[PDB]
């Protein structure tokens, strides 16, 4: 059924990686697409939603759609041994997922017991009340920060700037990004596309969650809107995403 | 003020 | 009251968290001098007195003397959120303690309003003191000896005279001392060793107190140590100008 | 009766580090050929063998021949105190090691450490394969993550577990590299426990090579060869 | 070797 041979392990290990803490078990779904991953978080809070493209294998081959039912620990172990510079390949028939690992000539190869795993969701095309473009690294920051004095952050937008803050036992916090083109370093940029001031509240806990994905993509796109969750996005090469859809505080 | 579940 | 802008945010940073794991609440005090703080540990055995003057600042301004009571764990979080290089301002009318953090990179700004608390002031004052001894010498140097001898010792014995300084303990393990000879090293002066003594002396002092001194390292390349038999040792961490964290450590008997 | 100088301190810290899991008391053996230690773990399933060969101090000096008792915790404790780059003097008569650390600067470090009284309870192998230490460490820590047990076949050489999660292995073709020999696979089936192959693996940082050496009647020696004919071995039964 | 306490 299906034979994928990523270039570089490391986009695997470091999804996993990412993900793993949010989600214990899910199913990888298998297409001409590529592989896709929709799994909420045990209190449906939290959406991770990942593709994959084809485009981004070399090559894709998949002859039937396919489930791959994983336990994320029991996956992680195994790509473990993987080095992010090993040539990855998947391949299912399936009650087992066969990983092989190529370097010098050194071959690891796996096989992974897979379990039956009931898929749950569709999401709406959604045109946002605002959006912000930042680096990773200024989100992972700052919702780390502000973890360390409160349980709670409100993100408020306007054509200025974003705000973050929040309040604690020990007082208030915040953080304000300016719209910014940084011409050198297009990554450092803060881009703000807002249809109308929108001001929403979330757990510090799951923003946190979603920052171990801060190693994927230079940038995180935040998208706000009164009517529908969170989603903060992390784009990969072509059109391959990590997205992270979470519920407000109300 | 409290945490609402996730609605599409 | 209080309008306080340090160029760079490391330099609380790095006082606090040298502080924090001896002393919990204390005072910030504030006035046309720049911004002091003495507290003892609840033992009574350590007593940190720091002065960031005035002239540290770029600008400095109070217009009225006041007391910042701070918890220092609620402080760190705080400082946490601050990068290194982030320009710092400290605001004060007081029930709160307004900080600015500005990026020296972006246009971002931080925002925090800090709750204060009411704590009694324990100030004593300390005499101009002529030392038996006084070691200068790279604050790694104080750092990698007070770490070594506490895997194996409770105390360090620090021996002074013309010729050098010996840090030495015994545990159950066995015995060890660490010896450093007066030497001036002319291109790398902090990693000179400097002795300046009156009279030879020797006290006994508590590793674990020594080693959270030793968490201020990073605020100064050199350490002065001073010792007398009437009086407690002196671990000073000179900053720029005559700004200063100074700890003080009564002996063992 | 003992005066042993290393020109770093380095070496004795990395074996110790190497050991100490391993082996919580043992003898340090000396006589004119230098220092060795042979002790077995609590269990008996593993054997370290250490050589520090007279050749490799400057000066080596045995008067008479002494066995150090020594706790490597305490040891351990001692060794900290000693920059990579410091000159160590071992000296003994005994009841005491003596320790000299000689820095960059004019510092000496001195340390007496109590010894204890120890009781001493002092092959063609079919295949030997030597491989870059990092790559075994890579190998033995990664399926122990899966699995209690590796089996070893060599013609290459392949390790294989399995367990909970299902099976694994990592296959090495026999292969020169010419500009980094280090890199290279060379070759001249059996079960071994993963937690002892992973502690052995604590000596990777000793030398950029292992020599692991496999026979159907004798134990597996796991060989990290040191300058000169120095050297640390490591036994383990199957 | 017991420990005191501070006496400026
Ligand atoms: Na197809
Ligand atoms: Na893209
Ligand atoms: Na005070
Ligand atoms: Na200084
Ligand atoms: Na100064
Ligand atoms: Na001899
Ligand atoms: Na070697
Ligand atoms: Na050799």
């Amino acid at each position: 059924a299906l034979e994928a041979r990523l270039e570089q392990a490391s986009i695997l290990k470091k999804v996993v990686d990412a993900i793993k803490d949010l989600v214990q078990d899910c199913n990888f779904d298998c297409n001409d697409s590529g592989i896709a991953l929709q799994a909420m978080d045990n209190s449906h809070v939290a959406l991770v939603s990942m593709m994959l493209k084809a485009e981004g294998f070399s090559p894709y081959r998949c002859d039937r759609n396919i489930a791959l039912g994983v336990n994320l620990t029991s996956l992680t172990k195994v790509l473990r041994a993987a080095q992010n510079e090993d040539i990855l390949t998947l391949k299912a028939e399936p009650d087992v997922l066969n990983l092989v690992f190529e370097s010098t000539d050194r071959i690891s190869e796996y096989d992974l017991k897979l379990m039956d795993i009931d898929q749950e969701l569709g999401i709406p095309e959604t045109e946002y009340a605002a959006t912000i473009t930042m680096p990773s690294n200024e989100f992972k920051r700052i919702t780390t920060d502000l973890m360390a004095m409160s349980e709670s952050v409100t993100i408020e937008a306007n054509k200025d700037g974003v705000k973050f803050s929040c309040q604690g036992d020990i007082g208030n916090g915040s953080v304000t990004l300016r719209q910014h083109t940084n011409v050198e370093k297009p990554n450092e940029s803060i881009e703000i596309e807002l249809s109308e001031p929108v001001s929403l509240t979330f757990s510090l806990k799951y923003l946190v969650n979603f920052c171990k994905a801060s190693a994927l993509s230079n940038t995180v796109k935040i998208c706000l809107s009164n009517e529908v969750p969170l989603l903060v996005e992390y784009s990969l090469g072509g059109s391959s995403y990590l997205r992270f859809y979470l519920a407000p505080k109300i | 003020k409290h945490q609402s579940t996730l609605n599409f």
